[PDB]
């Protein structure tokens, strides 16, 4: 019962800050719109980085120094990877401390070296492949290895991060899938490079093996009855996480690859999902707008809240290094969450 | 065992039917041939075909 | 513990006096390894 105390007091009247970024300033101006979006936002590993880009076309930035955005310095970019084209997904490369690839939704993956003294990103070097394929999701193995890009269809290619990104091999999705006309939906990575977990449109869901730089078809289990909205691995390395549009959300066991427990209060589609760094908590964001905190070893609800119809698309986000966790606000405006004297759950 | 009342509530009511074949899109093959089961079940219980008033 | 065997040697020990020592001989258990057999009836039910 110490966790729901602890997510209760995560949800109080202080122990919250608003990121001040340019939309936050914007709604502050024009209401003291329509919404754009964000399209993605993911951190770096050590916890002190965070990164994201909305719909207009610029990508924010943060160096993480303060709890609350004090001195965190912001690199506020315009619309990168073209004037046309707009960012859809973003790897950090745990390599490095500063480099980034970015995805556009067309032939070219921009890898840029963002700079904190000054405000300026670098582009240090674009790859390109053939001219038809549109790719629109990077990945890095999360020891820094390979380097994974995927399209909507017909197109998978991994490159080898350390021989400077020599294109490793690739292959076509009609290998993976043989269905009827599969739209691969989201990918994920393994704790430590070695398998790719890849969800389909039809239902299906792959685990390719990525050993020694040869893709390869391992096994391909019936997972659900509707697209595979997001995939998450446990921390510790014993399940992993699978929620659907169909309403359902399974974790499965990693040594024997069969279900072992399911969360049956739900009753809508999963956007998106996501587990602490201890790998406890379990945070879902359905379609209704509400979200849903459950205890991951029992599979009993913990906490429960409602969006009410503020900025419908939301977004939820663990930090990799503290229990805090990043969550959307009112109107496209980001929210932090903390208890500013609980770096962690044990030290509660 | 919980097809049969809602092939019974479709056999004889009027929008339940396209509330149905609505909500068919979510279930796996196993519901798909326990539902072909129940529809030659229902087609081949012994019952009159014609209606009691006449031919129709 | 002590307690109870105080209230217990009250009554004279009564509680030891039935003690129910079994004396059958146990036979080892058979085990129906048999599956059932198939109706003439190729599918479900006569109409079909």
């Amino acid at each position: 019962s110490v966790t729901s105390k602890y997510l209760q007091s995560t949800f109080s009247k202080g122990n919250t800050s608003h990121i001040e970024d340019k939309r936050f300033i914007h709604v502050s101006s024009r209401s003291h719109i329509t919404p754009n979006e964000i399209l993605s936002l993911k951190f770096h590993v050590s916890g002190s980085s965070m990164a994201y880009s909305r719909m207009d076309g610029s990508l924010t930035v943060w160096f993480i120094k303060d709890a609350s955005f004090d001195k965190s310095v912001e690199v506020y970019i315009p619309d990168c990877c073209g004037s046309d084209k707009l960012a859809t997904d973003l790897s950090w490369n745990p390599t490095s401390l500063n480099q980034i690839a970015v995805v556009s939704n067309s032939s070219e993956i921009s890898l840029l070296l963002i700079n904190e003294k000054s405000l300026t990103a670098s582009k240090l070097r674009t790859l390109s492949l053939g001219s038809k394929t549109k790719v629109n999701t990077c990945l890095y193995d999360p020891l820094g290895n390979w380097l994974l890009a995927a399209t909507k269809s017909e197109k998978i290619y991994l490159f080898d991060v350390k021989k400077d990104h020599s294109s490793v091999c690739s292959l076509n999705i009609s290998d993976i899938s043989q269905e009827d006309n599969d739209v691969v939906y989201s990918l994920a990575w393994s704790n430590g490079g070695s398998h790719i977990f890849i969800g389909f449109k039809s239902g299906y869901l792959a685990i390719l093996k990525a050993k020694h730089g040869i893709l390869e078809v391992c096994t391909k289990i019936k997972a659900h009855t509707g697209p595979i909205t997001e995939i998450k691995m446990d921390p510790w390395g014993r399940n992993f996480i699978t929620g659907s549009i169909d309403g359902n959300c399974y974790v499965w066991n990693m040594k024997s690859l069969c279900c072992e427990l399911i969360i049956n209060d739900l009753n809508s589609a999963v956007t998106t999902l996501d587990v602490c760094h201890l790998g406890k908590i379990l945070g879902i964001c359905t379609e209704d707008e509400m979200v849903y905190f459950y205890d991951l070893n029992s599979g009993n609800l913990l906490h429960s809240k409602s969006l009410a119809n503020y900025k419908t698309d939301p977004v939820l986000k663990f930090y990799p290094d503290k229990s805090w966790y990043i969550m959307s606000g009112k109107n496209d405006t980001l929210s932090n969450h903390f208890v500013k004297n609980e770096k962690n759950l044990i030290t509660y | 065992a919980s097809l049969v009342p809602a092939v019974k509530q479709i056999e004889n009511y009027d929008k339940v039917s396209e509330l149905v074949v609505y909500t068919t899109k979510y279930f796996n093959d196993f519901a798909y041939d326990v539902l072909q089961f129940v529809l030659l079940l229902r087609l081949t219980y012994n019952r009159p075909a014609v209606q009691f008033d006449g031919v129709n | 513990s002590d307690e109870k065997f105080t209230t217990a040697k009250i009554d004279g020990f009564k509680e030891f006096q039935n003690f129910r020592i079994s004396k059958e001989k146990i036979p080892p258990p058979a085990f129906d390894e048999t599956f059932k057999k198939f109706t003439f009836i190729k599918m479900g039910n006569k109409l079909i």
